[PDB]
C-alpha cells in the first residue's frame, strides 16, 4: 500500500515545484550556520521553488550529487548530540529523540523550526536524510496516540521501572508520588503530573493512572514547544493533511528512504539462541526474508531493533540499549504465539513452527501490528 | 602555591573526558584545556556543574567543584556564535 499512497501523495497540488529557483550557498565548514542562514531568510514559497545548492569554492555542475552531499552533512550537524536539540534513543546511538533540555541555548525554538524545514525540504525535493526518529515521534508527527509501549526508545530504564511497578506491589516498597523527576545537567527539578501532584501519595490502587500519566509526561508534554516549533518548520513545506496518509513506519521510510540491504552480511552477524544456523526454522526464517523485498524487510527491521536504519558498517555494529547488540533469533514460545521482539536487544522471540506457511504468516502478523 | 585535582567533563554524546585541573583555574582555563584535548574552540563551548552555566572569569572553586566532580559540556547553536 505504500507505493499508492507516495505516488498519490507526490500527485498533489501542494507538491508541485513552484517556478523558479531557490539559491542555497554554503561554506562546507560551516553547514549549519550558513544552511540556517539561507534557509530562514526565505519564505515557504521560495523554497518550493526548484532547489539549487552549491558549496562555496567546490564546483557544482553535478546538481544530485551536491545536493546528496548537503542533506547528508547537515542532517548530521543538526542532529549532532553535542547541540542537544537532538539526542540518542534509548536502545542504539545512531537513531534520535528531541532532547528536553534544548533550551539550554535560548534560541533553540528557532533551530527546532529550521529542522523541521530542513526536512520537510527533503521530503518535498525528493531528498532522503539521515533523519531516524524514535517511534514516539513519528507518531506524534502524524498526531496518534502515544502508549506506555513506546517509552522503550524514549527512556528504557524507566520503561522497565513502570511495568516492575504495574506488575507487582509497590505498597511499602516504594514512596511515590503523582510527580516526576525533571533531570537537567546535574539539577534535578521536580514537576506534578496532576494538580498537586507532589502531594499525592501513588498506591497499588492508583498506580495504573500515574504510570499512563508519566509517559504522557515524558513522552509528550515535556518536549511540547522543540515539537510544535518542529511542526511548524516541517508543516510549512508539507501539508499535515497530506502526510498523515501514511502511518508511522511508512512516514520512517518517506524521510529516510529504504536501504538496500545485504542480506549476506546479515546472516553473518546473527546470533543464535536455542537453535543452530542449520535448523528448519531458521532456514524457513531466511528464505521468507530473501523472498521479501525492501521495504518487507525494513519493516522486518523497525520490528526488531525499532528502526530500519542499517549502521555504517554493517550489522556487525547493530547496538542496543546496553551497548552493541546482534541480530538474535531465540527459540521462545508456543506455537499458539505470534513472534515477539525485544528491541532493546535486537532479540526475535520465534516459537518453533512446523511448516513453512504459517511462519511466514505469523511472523507477517507480528511485524505489521502497531 | 600549585594543587590538583580530578575533574570528569560529560558530554552529550555520552563521551567523558578526563581533566587535571587546579581549583583555582578559571572556567575558562577549563574550556581551554577542551579545547587542546577536543579542538572544540573554547567560544562555542557551556558549561554546567550542577545546573548552573559557569562564568568564564570565575574559578571552580567559586563554584565548589571538588575532585572527581563533574562539569556537563554542551556546543553553542553556530550561527549564534
Amino acid at each position: 500500500d505504500f507505493r499508492r499512497k507516495v505516488i498519490y501523495f507526490r500527485s498533489q497540488p501542494a507538491l508541485r515545484i513552484l517556478p523558479g529557483q531557490c539559491h542555497i550557498k554554503v561554506r562546507r565548514k560551516n553547514i549549519f550556520e550558513d544552511a540556517y542562514q539561507e534557509i530562514m531568510r526565505q519564505t515557504p514559497e521560495d523554497l518550493k521553488k526548484r532547489l539549487m545548492i552549491k558549496f562555496d569554492g567546490e564546483e557544482g555542475l553535478d546538481y544530485g550529487g551536491v545536493s546528496r552531499e548537503f542533506f547528508f552533512l547537515l542532517s548530521h550537524e543538526m542532529f549532532n548530540p553535542f547541540y542537544c536539540l537532538f539526542e540518542y534513543s534509548a536502545y542504539d546511538n545512531y537513531t534520535i529523540q528531541i532532547n528536553p533540555n534544548s533550551g539550554i541555548n535560548p534560541e533553540h525554538l528557532n533551530y527546532f523550526k529550521f529542522i523541521g524545514r530542513v526536512v520537510g525540504l527533503g521530503v518535498f525535493h525528493r531528498r532522503f536524510l539521515d533523519a531516524f526518529f524514535v517511534g514516539a515521534l513519528y507518531k506524534m508527527m502524524l498526531r496518534k496516540k502515544v502508549v506506555l509501549q513506546d517509552m522503550e526508545g524514549v527512556d528504557a530504564e524507566v520503561y522497565n521501572s513502570l511495568n516492575w511497578m504495574l506488575e507487582n506491589s509497590i505498597d511499602g516498597v516504594l514512596d511515590l508520588t503523582f510527580s516526576a523527576d525533571d533531570e537537567r545537567f546535574g539539577e534535578v527539578v521536580t514537576v506534578d503530573l496532576k494538580p498537586d501532584g507532589r502531594n499525592i501519595e501513588v498506591t497499588d490502587g492508583n498506580k495504573k493512572e500515574y504510570v499512563e500519566l508519566y509517559t504522557q509526561w515524558r513522552i509528550v508534554d515535556r518536549v511540547q514547544e522543540q515539537f510544535k516549533a518542529f511542526m511548524d518548520g516541517f508543516n510549512e513545506l508539507i501539508p499535515e493533511d497530506l502526510v498523515t496518509v501514511f502511518d508511522e513506519r511508512e512516514l520512517e521510510l518517506l524521510i529516510g528512504g529504504i536501504a538496500e540491504i545485504d542480506i549476506e552480511d546479515w546472516k553473518k552477524h546473527t546470533d543464535y539462541r536455542g537453535y543452530q544456523e542449520s535448523d528448519e526454522v531458521i532456514q524457513w526464517f531466511w528464505k521468507c526474508v530473501s523472498e521479501w523485498d525492501n521495504e518487507q524487510r525494513a519493516r522486518l527491521l523497525q520490528f526488531t531493533t525499532g528502526t530500519s536504519r542499517i549502521p555504517v558498517n554493517g550489522f556487525k555494529d547493530l547496538q542496543g540499549s546496553d551497548g552493541p547488540r546482534r541480530f538474535t533469533i531465540e527459540k521462545a514460545g508456543e506455537v499458539q504465539q505470534l513472534p515477539k521482539s525485544h528491541t532493546c536487544f535486537n532479540r526475535v522471540d520465534l516459537p518453533q513452527y512446523v511448516d513453512y506457511d504459517s511462519m511466514k504468516q505469523k511472523l507477517t502478523l507480528a511485524v505489521e501490528e502497531t | 602555591h600549585h594543587h590538583h585535582m580530578q575533574i570528569f567533563v560529560k558530554t552529550p554524546t555520552r563521551k567523558s573526558i578526563s581533566l587535571e585541573v587546579e581549583p583555582s583555574d578559571t572556567i575558562e582555563n577549563v574550556k581551554a584545556k577542551i579545547q587542546d584535548k577536543e579542538g572544540i574552540p573554547p567560544d562555542q563551548q557551556r558549561l554546567i556543574f550542577a545546573g548552573k552555566q559557569l562564568e568564564d572569569g570565575r574559578t571552580l572553586s567559586d563554584y565548589n567543584i571538588q575532585k572527581e566532580s563533574t562539569l556537563h559540556l554542551v556546543l553553542r547553536l553556530p550561527g549564534t556564535i
